[PDB]
């Protein structure tokens, strides 16, 4: 019995991670006759182990385990079971009610209850009939509360966090609860390590919970029950101000509780921002009190100030995890804290997401953030896209209130800030496989899109930065561009230098970039045209153009006349390559007008105007005005009349937005 | 090798893979067969030849070294110098040592003599693992079921590649012989693996270990095995267990993965003579390995040393396979009368339960997911004996054996 209890854990540990590789062991167990042989008469030691292996296996054999059970073959079935659950909960209500288990029987319960959840967590129609063998909330309740250990206490409660995912149970649940006081020793800030697992259930189960039950928030009818969850809230708040205080067995232990809190708080605030209209914040609101404890300037100021800590320790980790990959075997254990980064980045995203907003400073109309931004700068170049693409998002919204984002970045190590915008502009030719399959999985896409989506992001930054230039000012497109430090436009640029404008040229000449991103190539191009036709930056722009670029209106022609002659090329392709080579006509019409050089004498005369004595010269289809002409296709389309509009004409500048 | 490492060999081979024709993966693998049949090359660069007293002189006198493409770098005597301070602490040839400190300078912004020394240090101990990772993404590329429906369109590339390393594997001089080359090194790179006199080196020497055996693992799933390979995984199986014995806790979970895929290796070797097949690389067919000299391979299994759960557990592992090659022979036989009886007894006191065999067999199961099909094969196997013999004799007044199994 030491081998097979040996062997039955292992098998535990492998299917747990819902791997589909227990489907071939299943039915290789049932060609051997295994589960039989050894469920029909099993040995006392051997049942906790047993159980265990069937939690693993009830994850994705859902169907099969419940079966097995059900059939009545074996020395346990789920009527037996029951039988077993009802007969010591009586015994632990009798010996209670007589004041007014063995170890083995704990982790064998435990196990059973484990296994139960599993069949929940995978199958709302076998909780369906559970339910119809016995009133297992109820029982796992009773197991909750009276005086047992707590990895019984805590697979009771993961059996009751099971049925929570379904909302035809949550009310009922959340009632128990109540009567119980549950939460009451189950959000416990004194609760001590042995309690940690209930601890961690209990929250669990609160998340769990409010995913399913927009009536907590209600106050309308659940003014008696939005109160209760106000009580649960601001004890979570306590709990994530000791998260730097109360001790745990591991760190994935407190990145998992970590995660949990800060889950509950992300959604929390969805909650909240969702219940805000037409100016009335109803100050009764439970999460009111979280957007008090989360919006503010000892352990009533340390919420926002633990929120920063984890920012900064993403950043100490970022540096540690870019020299230990040298390393590390050990990815398993970063996702948590990763994963409470991403949460953070999401919560401040929230807070900025009611600010981001007409109503907002339509109210506010009738009424130090240089360490947070450069915290959240230094994760520009962070090891997740996901990540990366939310520090740049929250620097775009950042810029939209201040416009001096420019100074908070000369302010602190400009050096190590744009070397990171720099290090994600750098174009990876092998970073690609093609769009043109049909089979669009959402994982593997959100992955693309987060990549993909950082250049994008970057070259909006730098061009909000351009769009919003009162005359003179110096901006974070400048500083991004690299214009002179010294805040004044009309000084020269820095032959040599990597600045984004060193890379937004080079990027534009290569044809590879221009073939597979035609639209920020368009927008990369409007970069350049607006650099050339600012009164003040032109002489810089255009001269460095000429001093490191000379090429650069032949080459950039060449490339987009031949991106646009790919036949098989959709209307959103054509019409970006197209728009981009306006701005390449406008930019070079400007170096013409103000700075004609010997190259520009040769580009006209060799190539746009090309006059037929010169092509007998062996001594040293082409761009010439005519064939730009018909690159550009003056068959413009025959806009047909929307049909929608013959459905709602009341509605037609409803339905319309006028770009200006 | 010491100017194919720059040409970045992995994206070569996944662009012969992918994108290329089957006539030109065909011509780079024969090619790159001049590293796979030289051990010297394998995981090592061009070590010092014997008059760098004239080289050291050539580069001083000319201030230059050739690069590529018949490119002449010309260098200040500061380089020089960093270059022979590359080439004197790893004792590699000189004109390496300048194009990887030139390498080195291109693809950074630091200047301290130390810096580029430590990121030449790490170019030397990553890039030195070319061609067992070149020889590792090809068995993965023949492992994957995924990628070999990518390929069925163009499956002509997965025979070529399958004859490819059945070429290395049917070779007739051991010593040329890939899974002998794999054997030689892992016995060398585990030996004088050591934390305490470098650990970046040490650490750098546990990923090519473990890609040592992972490539041996994925041959021994993929191709057929001479006899006398496998009493070498059993030896170099034990070399790690006297290492493991020897280094501190640090390099023990290392040692432990190492030596639990040489353990997962030797199973696939032997489910290969019963249940699964593999490419017969000198036959160009599948079939299943054959062992012939029973009594050769478990008196490897006995020099295995006594302390080890390993041993006992190999050795139930063996008595399993014998007694399933047993099993069949029995069934042609069957025209004989009534005399078996007798025999029952012998087949029975085989297999002894030796409590801490199978506690091994556990705790190295806490391992990679690529694993998990030949776990599945040896849990299927181990399930039949389970149900077979032990589920079916636990005796209602438990015995000594009862609380065992």
């Amino acid at each position: 019995m030491e081998f097979i209890n040996s062997f039955n854990l292992v098998m535990s540990n492998i299917f747990d991670n819902h791997n589909n590789s227990s489907i071939e062991f299943w039915r290789i167990c049932e060609q051997i006759n295994y589960f039989q042989n050894l469920w029909f008469r099993i040995h006392d030691d051997l049942i906790i182990s047993s159980f265990k292996l069937m939690g693993s296996l009830a994850r994705c054999n859902t169907n099969e385990v419940f079966n097995f059970f059900a059939q009545g073959s074996a020395q346990f079935t789920w009527a037996k079971l029951f039988q077993n659950f009802s007969s010591y909960a009586h015994a632990l209500n009798s010996i209670e009610f007589s004041q007014s288990l063995s170890e083995k029987d704990s982790d064998a319960l435990s196990s059973i209850f484990q296994l139960i959840s599993r069949l929940v967590e995978s199958s709302m129609a076998v909780g369906n009939v559970f339910l119809k063998i016995g009133p297992l909330i109820s029982l796992a309740f009773q197991f909750a509360v009276s005086q047992v250990d707590s990895k019984l206490k805590s697979s009771a409660l993961s059996v009751i966090t099971s049925y929570s995912q379904y909302p035809i149970y949550v009310a009922d649940i959340w009632r128990l609860i109540n009567e119980t006081n549950l939460f009451n020793s189950g959000l416990s800030a004194i609760g001590g390590l042995n309690e940690l697992s209930f601890t961690q259930q209990s929250l669990e189960l609160l998340l769990q919970l409010i995913q399913q039950s927009s009536f907590l928030f209600d106050k309308s009818n659940h003014y008696q029950e939005s109160l209760k969850l106000k009580s649960y809230l601001d004890s979570c708040m306590d709990l994530f101000n000791l998260l730097n205080i109360k001790s745990f067995n591991t760190l994935d232990e407190k990145w998992k509780f970590a995660l949990t809190l800060m889950k509950i708080f992300e959604f929390s605030i969805i909650q909240f921002n969702q219940s805000i209209q037409n100016f009335q914040i109803d100050k009764q609101h439970p999460c009111y009190q979280l957007y008090i404890e989360l919006n503010r300037s000892q352990s009533k100021k340390t919420t926002l100030e633990n929120i920063i800590k984890i920012i900064d320790y993403s950043n100490d980790q970022s540096i540690l995890i870019q020299q230990q990959i040298q390393q590390q075997q050990q990815q398993q254990q970063q996702g948590y804290n990763q994963d409470s980064s991403r949460v953070i980045l999401n919560l401040v995203f929230q807070q900025l997401q009611q600010q981001d907003n007409d109503d907002f400073n339509l109210l506010v109309l009738k009424c130090d953030y240089s360490r947070p931004i450069v915290s959240i700068a230094k994760l520009i170049d962070h090891e997740l896209p996901a990540i990366s693409l939310r520090a740049i998002r929250l620097i775009y919204s950042f810029e939209c209130y201040t416009h001096q984002i420019s100074t908070v970045f000369l302010d602190s190590d400009p050096n190590l800030i744009l070397s990171k915008f720099i290090k994600m502009m750098e174009f990876n030719e092998s970073n690609f496989e093609d769009f043109s399959g049909t089979n669009y999985d959402q994982t593997i896409s959100f992955i693309r899109y987060a990549s993909n989506s950082v250049q994008w992001t970057i070259a909006q930054l730098i061009m909000l930065c351009l769009s919003n230039i009162s005359s003179g000012r110096y901006t974070l497109a400048h500083f991004l561009l690299g214009c002179s430090s010294n805040l004044d436009l009309s000084k020269d640029f820095i032959p040599n230098s990597k600045s984004c404008l060193t890379l937004i040229i080079k990027n534009v000449m290569n044809s590879q970039f221009v073939e597979r991103y035609p639209h920020l190539v368009d927008c990369y191009h409007e970069i350049i045209w607006k650099m050339s036709s600012d009164p003040i930056t032109w002489k810089p722009m255009i001269k460095y153009i000429q001093e490191e670029f000379p090429n650069y209106y032949h080459d950039s022609l060449l490339i987009l006349r031949n991106a646009i002659t790919i036949n098989g090329s959709s209307e959103r392709r054509t019409e970006a390559l197209i728009s981009s080579m306006s701005w390449v006509f406008k930019t070079c019409s400007i170096s013409i007008q103000n700075s004609y050089s010997i190259e520009m004498k040769q580009f006209l005369t060799r190539l746009i105007f090309p006059s037929l004595m010169n092509l007998n010269q062996p001594s040293m289809s082409p761009i010439n005005i005519l064939s730009l002409y018909n690159t550009i296709e003056f068959q413009l389309p025959e806009i047909n009349r929307p049909r929608i509009f013959s459905m709602y004409p009341n509605l037609i500048e409803y339905f319309t937005t006028n770009i200006n | 090798m010491d100017e194919e490492i720059f040409d970045n060999p992995i994206q070569k081979l996944n662009y012969n893979i992918r994108t290329e024709e089957s006539g030109s993966l065909l011509k780079y693998l024969q090619s790159q067969k001049s590293n796979f049949t030289d051990s010297k090359k394998f995981i090592s660069f061009k070590q010092k030849g014997n008059d760098s007293v004239g080289i050291r002189k050539e580069i001083t006198q000319k201030k230059s070294f050739p690069l590529d493409n018949g490119f002449i770098g010309t260098v200040a005597d500061p380089f020089i110098a960093i270059a022979f301070q590359i080439s004197d602490r790893f004792n590699i040839d000189e004109y390496l040592a300048c194009r990887i400190l030139y390498s080195v300078v291109d693809h950074s912004t630091t200047r301290d003599e130390k810096e580029l020394i430590e990121l030449s240090e790490k170019f030397i101990y990553q890039n030195r693992s070319c061609y067992l990772q070149f020889l590792r993404e090809i068995l993965h590329t023949l492992q994957s079921r995924d990628s070999v429906n990518d390929i069925n369109h163009s499956k002509m590339k997965h025979d070529i590649l399958q004859s490819f390393i059945g070429e290395l594997i049917s070779e007739q001089t051991n010593d040329k012989n890939i899974v002998t080359i794999l054997i030689k090194t892992l016995e060398e790179k585990v030996k004088d693996m050591n934390g305490t006199v470098n650990p970046l080196e040490c650490c750098f020497r546990v990923k090519e270990c473990i890609q040592i055996v992972e490539c041996l693992f994925l041959i021994s799933i993929q191709f057929t095995i001479k006899e006398d390979i496998i009493k070498l995984y059993i030896r170099v199986l034990n070399q790690v267990i006297e290492k493991e014995k020897r280094e501190d806790s640090i390099l023990k979970k290392s040692l432990f993965e190492i030596m639990f895929t040489l353990y997962f290796t030797i199973f696939a070797v032997f489910d290969n003579v019963k249940n699964s097949q593999v490419f017969n690389a000198i036959e160009k067919r599948y079939t299943f390995n054959e062992i012939s000299s029973t009594d050769s391979i478990e008196n490897e299994i006995k020099q295995i040393d006594n302390q080890h759960p390993i041993k006992s557990s190999l050795y139930a592992i063996f008595n399993i396979i014998l007694i399933a090659k047993e099993n069949n022979n029995s069934n042609s036989n069957s025209n004989s009368n009534s005399n078996s009886n007798s025999n029952s007894n012998n087949n029975n006191n085989r297999i002894t339960p030796e409590n801490d065999s199978y506690k091994f067999l556990l705790q190295a199961v806490q391992t990679q997911e690529y694993q998990l099909s030949p776990l599945n094969i040896l849990f299927g196997s181990f399930i039949n004996i389970l149900s077979c013999r032990f589920l079916s004799n636990l005796s209602s007044h438990p015995t000594k054996k009862d609380i065992l199994y």
